[PDB]
DNA sequence: ATCAGAATCCCGGTGCCGAGGCCGCTCAATTGGTCGTAGACAGCTCTAGCACCGCTTAAACGCACGTACGCGCTGTCCCCCGCGTTTTAACCG
């Protein structure tokens, strides 16, 4: 047929796709080539640990649907992940469903 | 007694509260009065009202911790201050 | 060129794989799809950063690597480099 | 009226998304400076935002010129595009 | 480097400790502008960086009135040197 | 004979232009880059350290000093609310800040 | 904490250095060591790092007093930094 | 041991003195100092990552510039 | 408000070691030709950009009564400042 390299590699993730941008950008002269595969690694693992938090963020609150209110709080309930993005906010954060001492009455 | 039932009311929901139409208006004469005849996206009006949105709770939340911290609930200006000059925006 | 890229899909590749009952909102969609693209261009700008300043006119592996270690905690991206070198080797020996 | 909008932008929102943050109360000094700085920052987003589309002789502006003017801000908010 | 200064200010002197404060100051500073040219070309899908690209940059770097001169001011540099001989 | 020229000098700029020009070629952005650009990276550059180069000259003279020191530089970057607003990620040794001490430090009576 | 103002007036025109070469200097090595043995560190890049380090800590301090001022006269707190520093994004 | 006494109490006393801190106290010192190890930490280890990217195993000027430029709060050292 | 005290702000003398500056050179800056190549301007597909409309009303704005708290005074004790003296160690060489 056409042997592409996503089946040799067994990686669903797109592996020419950078090498769009090293082509056409024409970055350098000797840019990527290997680069593809090495960083389709990491975001697909990346993404695999970010869906595996998610998924235990959602399951918190007896509910089975996936917001982004629970990807902010999955990321506020991590320090490290807070110092990633500490210049960052997402919208519809709010507050976490525990409430303080200070608001509820004697 | 009723800020109880608004903090579980508030928690259940999430619609956005500023408005569309008066910040698409808003954001079209701002930018036409810098630079005239300029379009402006329907897609990017709603992401710079969720960026400010995000940006005035976060504001509002640290001004919140900080009066807890000084045995208050309200607040004064200096608050909102102090916060944008340990941010350093200011 | 005309056909509107989005890189959303191959996460729903993967979820499918996964959990494919459940899945994501449309504007949950475009978080991940902007996250994506940032992560994408964080590490093409890292790898730009360290090509320029160290005289680095070429990279095969072991300066994306370091990309990756700069841009990642340590432990993770060790345990990342070295699945990583184990891969890249194999390939190589494979062919 | 297309023009003189400075007072258009309402506070009591700022207020009830306060009340969702906690805050039970507020004061009337404090929105005198909120508005003015608020509007300070509009301004200035919209006029880097705009700079930033005008590279690729486009007339609208895009949502990822958008949101990589916020990223080069270090405000930054992910969205639909970018 | 060194003799700029001396025409405009003969009588203030300068250690080393501050001409490599600013030597790293501008590299840093062409290293940012550099960079956001590179990502402004990758996003228009540009193999050339163009008077187009350090413009929008420089006007995005600095703030926009001081930005508007200084691009008058090269417009008007870019004429002379392409006018005379 | 040709006459070979720094080409910022021909734009009425002293920087030489060809340093940053083969930086940015083995910087691994772009293989092509043009002339007028690092012309204009030029002029810019030049005019900026000029403009904060003479501020600094200013507040040190008003400083009742010769020649200039970090100290000069640091009270110039703070005194234009244009340079905090973007020179802000940045500070220089022993920083300084215009007088904005309040009357609550001091013992109340 | 009257003549504390005073100090700290005097402190702002200092401009000069405090502990370079015999202690930050075998804080950095040991640090070093720490992570890589063998290691050294120029002597402007020492001078540097305690420059950053002190002009850092500086501004945080300063940031700190300022949120130590709204809980009333002069004292600081573990939580005064504490939440500054959540509210920055450091924590 | 001497690796927190690094840094004496009438030194942080001395950089609340020029620090807007006019009353201290003795936990500040420790939480400063532990603030302190992570600051120095991180910078340090950028820089053993990019001394052993070039097979150096030890850090220049410009070594330090870059690894501090890496934390986004850009810094300007001597040299360059 | 008003006089005396501690610390501070600017200046003077000295050690020096890093700054001010001369010379080579060599690796880079400039000039000149090619031309396929990649950016700037006219044109195809068609999407959503500027402004307003039928209809209901949620909410913004203006105003009335009053309470949780804003701000200030009072008691405390404990917990860090002021100062004398010793060591000890930071910068010097």
């Amino acid at each position: 047929k056409a042997k592409s390299r996503s089946s040799r590699a067994g990686l669903q993730f797109p592996v020419g796709r950078v090498h769009r941008l090293l082509r056409k950008g024409n970055y350098a002269e000797r840019v990527g080539a290997g680069a593809p595969v090495y960083l389709a690694a990491v975001l697909e693992y990346l993404t695999a640990e970010i869906l595996e938090l998610a998924g235990n963020a959602a399951r918190d609150n007896k509910k089975t649907r996936i917001i982004p209110r629970h990807l902010q709080l999955a990321v506020r309930n991590d320090e490290e992940l807070n110092k990633l993005l500490g210049k960052v906010t997402i919208a519809q954060g709010g507050v976490l469903p525990n409430i303080q001492a200070v608001l509820l009455p004697k | 007694t009723v800020a109880l039932r608004e903090i579980r009311r508030y928690q259940k929901s999430t619609e956005l509260l500023i408005r569309k139409l008066p910040f698409q208006r808003l954001v079209r004469e701002i930018a036409q009065d810098f630079k005239t005849d300029l379009r402006f996206q329907s897609s990017a009006v709603m992401a710079l009202q969720e960026a400010s949105e995000a940006y005035l709770v976060g504001l509002l939340e640290d001004t919140n911790l900080c009066a807890i911290h000084a045995k208050r609930v309200t607040i004064m200006p200096k608050d909102i201050q102090l916060a944008r000059r340990i941010r350093g925006e200011r | 060129r005309s056909r509107k890229e989005s890189y959303s899909i191959y996460v729903y590749k993967v979820l499918k794989q996964v959990h494919p009952d459940t899945g994501i909102s449309s504007k949950a969609m475009g978080i991940m799809n902007s996250f994506v693209n940032d992560i994408f261009e964080r590490i093409a700008g890292e790898a730009s950063r360290l090509a320029h300043y160290n005289k680095r006119s070429t990279i095969t592996s072991r300066e994306i690597q370091t990309a990756v270690r700069l841009l990642l905690p340590g432990e993770l991206a060790k345990h990342a480099v070295s699945e990583g070198t184990k891969a890249v080797t194999k390939y190589t020996s494979s062919k | 009226v297309l023009r003189d909008n400075i007072q258009g932008i309402t506070k009591p929102a700022i207020r009830r998304l306060a009340r969702r943050g906690g805050v039970k109360r507020i004061s009337g000094l404090i929105y005198e400076e909120t508005r003015g700085v608020l509007k300070v920052f509009l301004e200035n987003v919209i006029r880097d935002a705009v700079t930033y589309t005008e590279h690729a002789k486009r007339k609208t502006v895009t949502a990822m010129d958008v949101v990589y003017a916020l990223k080069r801000q270090g405000r930054t908010l992910y969205g639909f595009g970018g």
